[PDB]
RNA sequence: CGGCUACCCACCCGACCCGUCUUGAAACACGGACCAAGGAGUCUAACACGUGCGCGAGUCGGGGGCUCGCACGAAAGCCGC
RNA sequence: GAGGGCGUGAAACCGUUAAGAGGUAAACGGGUGGGGUCCGCGCAGUCCGCCCGGAGGAUUCAACCCGGCGGCGGGUCCGG
């Protein structure tokens, strides 16, 4: 029931910031910023997403688990990365192009990653 | 020249319901429509568009 | 050494000029703000020569460079550093605008995380001694 | 591409590597136009009145209004001309087609024997500097001004001997040449014939 | 596997499927090219062999001191002179009808009873006259549209006329500028097949505007001088 | 060095003072010295049409009663012979 | 710069200082030019990121295997 929860997500939902002429979604696992269906990372059954570490280095990346749905505490599995600035680029192309599981936004993960490791460099 | 009067095609493209299930079959008929060349799909999307008065009630003996 | 934004084209305006409220000149009272004149006997209202112009949809800018600034980015206001991080994929076209009842203290926090993130801020270095 | 190792047999080589950072949102591609040659590639066009041995007025240049000896067209477009350095001093210089005046006046100029190392590519502007940031000195180059010498002199030692034989056999074109055209007051260039 | 090295062979069986499709296609487009060709040059004999015959007539008359008068032209050229506001229903149906809506734009109208009488009901407001085959040949080159929907199309390429007027035999620009100028029995659809044409404003000046050619005006009959007005129009 | 603009000045062209009654308004027709605040199509009952929703030859508890005393409860929930 | 109808302190109006202008009342729209405040840059000296061929140094991993956990996919729907 993907698109029965965004025809109610789409408006009167949290998260939601249209100050200006854009509008960004802004939720805790999505690649891009823009409020749209193929970009939601809380209404599919398979999301991926990527986010600086906690630690200062490296990139922890979250997987819908798909075995239990509703139950979101192990919902989503967690991993780091701490390579180079290839190593992970490929890693992460894998992770998406091997397994089926959402092939889609693969760009924008990639996108995601090696812009938080151009900030990460410093 | 030309008055334009009768240059707006005053028929409805969109339904003015705000029913989850509604908008839905719209955008599946909408699809199909668009799609499989059907004029049944066409005649039957056009027919969601409609409003309270022109979806009659058909009765089960009719 | 500011920062390089994408591709931009010269942004040409068809009108530079700010439509003026017909007789605000002659009275204080008379707001700039334009309003519809809707007299029988109006000049503006009928567009004699010479008078002053009304805003119609004709001057409406070009979509590819609206709300565009002449530095070549689109605004985007913020508030805090939660609200920053959004901006991360789009700092090639859009750019980030501190709000302005933001403390000083919590402004240079974001002015921070903007610079690491590589993200064009329009007002930087401001509300400094 | 397979190299030998050190340990582990050997390990294949992969060229051109993927890259590491990608930038977001990236230019899209041309729609690929046709017709659209680059500047290398491009015809060079002539006009009638401009033939090898003209006399020519260098307007727009440095000299504002001078008169010079055409001698051959170059192969990106402009023209080469020199005037005698006895006469005017002015060298062997680089102008423009559309940017100069041709005098109807001609000059056996047939047996010129023009050199073939000169070309576009001798005629050049060059500027060097030891410094990235700021500094005194400006940039250690142009304070001194360019004065390369034994092969900017050769060459024209070597085409003016050769160029004043024709020049000094017309009774008065030493002098034409010496002098500097310019408009008074009695004529117009539309009723003048050059 | 043995599954993906035997659709290895099958990838190249449905690339020579497309091949020899698309070679067929191209042999038919090299065939109608050498149709549209050969069309061509039996239309320009034919203009010949009718521009050669109208001049054989008349000397063959000459000879016995007897004159010959030819035929009434069955095709003219109609402008719009005259503006918008200020015209009576009963010409403004009649300059409706003709498709002559906006100044200064000529359609070609099949001379018949019904027509001239139309063409005289809104005389003061029209200019018309007998076109001249190098004039159609420029009005369906330079100022040619086309509208295969309710749109005007730009006619830039043959398949645009094949597709839509292709039905009766006028598939290409030839076909369509003979089918135009040597009206017959299927005129009627070429003729609406073309938008009216919209033509710019005279070069050396329109010479009493509201007067006509006859008392020393321009809108009226022009029948062999309409081409000097076509030339500075268009 | 670049800068449109809500800064000032000058020249060229065009430019009569706004609102409504009127076929006709800049009028020798009426109101306005200027500025700040307030200021005018609301609400109830009934009717007609159209639209959204729920049920459907049925529909409706707005009138009362029931559970526990309740800031939110002058709400909400239920009646089923 | 809260001094006894004293929080904040607008407009009409008036005084002073600075700038500019002045015979067709002032004002106004279209297009330029001049002056001034201010803004960004440091002005013959400043564009970014990717790949490759070279010039020098330091590091563990990547090829591959092993231990091993976490997730993906379907075959038997196997014990349920
Ligand atoms: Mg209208
Ligand atoms: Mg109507
Ligand atoms: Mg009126
Ligand atoms: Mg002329
Ligand atoms: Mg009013
Ligand atoms: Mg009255
Ligand atoms: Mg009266
Ligand atoms: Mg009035
Ligand atoms: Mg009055
Ligand atoms: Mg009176
Ligand atoms: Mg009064
Ligand atoms: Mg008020
Ligand atoms: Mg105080
Ligand atoms: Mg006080
Ligand atoms: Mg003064």
């Amino acid at each position: 029931s993907a698109h029965l929860q965004w025809m109610v997500v789409r408006n009167c939902s949290s998260f939601l910031i249209k100050r200006n002429k854009q509008t960004y979604s802004t939720e805790p696992n999505n690649l891009k910023a823009r409020n749209s269906f193929r970009y939601n990372g809380l209404i599919h059954r398979k999301t991926v997403g990527v986010e600086p570490a906690a630690d200062g280095k490296g990139v922890v990346v979250v997987m819908k688990r798909r075995s239990g749905q509703r139950k979101p505490a192990t919902s989503y599995v967690r991993t780091t990365i701490n390579k180079n600035a290839r190593a992970t680029l490929s890693s992460i192309r894998h992770m998406i192009r091997k397994n089926k599981y959402r092939p889609d936004l693969r760009m924008a993960a990639i996108r995601r990653a090696s812009a938080i490791l151009r900030s990460q460099k410093p | 020249d030309i008055r334009h009067n009768k240059d707006r095609k005053v028929r409805r493209k969109e339904p003015k319901s705000q029913d989850i299930y509604l908008r839905l079959l719209v955008k599946l008929y909408r699809f199909l429509a668009r799609r499989t060349n059907s004029t049944f799909n066409q005649v039957v999307l056009k027919r969601l568009f409609m409003s309270r008065t022109n979806r009659p009630p058909l009765s089960l003996s009719r | 050494a500011a920062l390089r934004p994408l591709v931009k084209p010269k942004i040409v305006k068809k009108r530079t000029k700010k439509f003026i409220r017909h007789q605000s000149d002659r009275y204080v009272k008379i707001k700039r703000n334009w309003r519809k004149p809707r007299g029988i006997d109006n000049r503006v209202r009928r567009r004699f020569k010479g008078q002053i112009l009304m805003p119609n949809i004709g001057y409406g800018s070009n979509k590819k460079t609206k709300h565009m600034l002449p530095s070549g980015f689109r605004k985007f206001l913020v508030h805090n550093v939660k609200e920053l991080e959004v901006l991360l994929m789009c700092n090639k076209s859009y750019c980030a605008e501190i709000a302005h009842n933001v403390s000083s203290k919590n402004r240079k926090a974001i002015v921070e995380r903007a610079a690491q993130l590589a993200i064009r801020v329009t007002n930087p270095n401001a509300r400094l001694r | 591409t397979v190299g030998g190792d050190k340990n582990g047999g050997t390990r294949v080589v992969k060229l051109r590597k993927m890259p590491r950072y990608y930038p977001t949102e990236d230019v899209p591609r041309k729609l690929l136009s046709h017709g659209k040659k680059p500047f290398s590639q491009h015809v060079r066009r002539l006009r009638s009145s401009i033939t090898p041995g003209t006399v020519l007025i260098i307007l727009t240049g440095r000299h504002r209004g001078k008169r010079v000896v055409f001698l051959k067209q170059l192969d990106s477009g402009l023209l080469l001309v020199t005037g005698p350095l006895v006469i005017n001093r002015v060298p062997l210089r680089r102008t423009h087609q559309k940017f100069v005046i041709a005098t109807s006046t001609k000059v056996d100029i047939s047996d010129v024997k023009i050199p073939k190392h000169l070309t576009d590519a001798y005629f050049k502007k060059k500027q060097l500097r030891k410094p990235r940031h700021q500094e005194g000195e400006i940039f250690d180059t142009e304070k001194e001004k360019y004065e390369i010498t034994e092969q900017r002199k050769a060459d024209q030692k070597a085409v003016d001997l050769q160029i004043l034989p024709k020049i000094k056999a017309v009774p008065q074109l030493q002098g034409y040449l010496r002098s500097q055209f310019s408009l008074t007051n009695g004529m117009y260039p539309h009723k003048l014939v050059f | 596997p043995e599954t993906l090295k035997k659709k290895r062979r099958n990838f190249a069986e449905l690339k020579v499927k497309r091949l020899r499709k698309k070679f067929a296609l191209k042999t038919l487009r090299k065939a109608r090219r050498k149709l549209i060709y050969e069309k061509a040059k039996h239309y320009h004999k034919e203009y010949r062999q009718m521009y050669r015959t109208e001049i054989r007539m008349a000397r063959m008359a000459r000879k016995a001191g007897n004159f010959y008068v030819p035929a009434e032209p069955k095709l003219a050229f109609v402008i719009r002179i005259r503006g918008i506001n200020g015209v009576s229903p009963k010409v403004r149906k009649v300059l409706q009808l003709l498709r002559l809506r906006q100044i200064f734009n000529g359609t070609f109208v099949k001379l018949n009873k019904a027509s001239i009488n139309m063409l005289r009901i809104v005389e003061p407001y029209i200019a018309w006259g007998y076109p001249n085959l190098k004039s159609v040949n420029e009005l369906i080159y330079k100022r040619g549209y086309g509208k295969i929907n309710k749109k005007r199309i730009a006619l830039t390429d043959n398949s645009l006329i094949a597709r839509s007027l292709g039905k009766f035999g006028i598939i290409c620009m030839e076909d369509l500028i003979h089918e135009i100028y040597t009206v017959g029995k299927r005129f009627k659809e070429a003729n609406n097949f073309l938008w009216p044409f919209k033509l710019s404003s005279p070069r050396g000046g329109m010479k009493k505007k509201t007067t006509h050619f006859v008392e020393g005006g321009d809108a009226g009959n022009r029948e062999d001088q309409i081409n000097r007005l076509i030339r500075r129009m268009n």
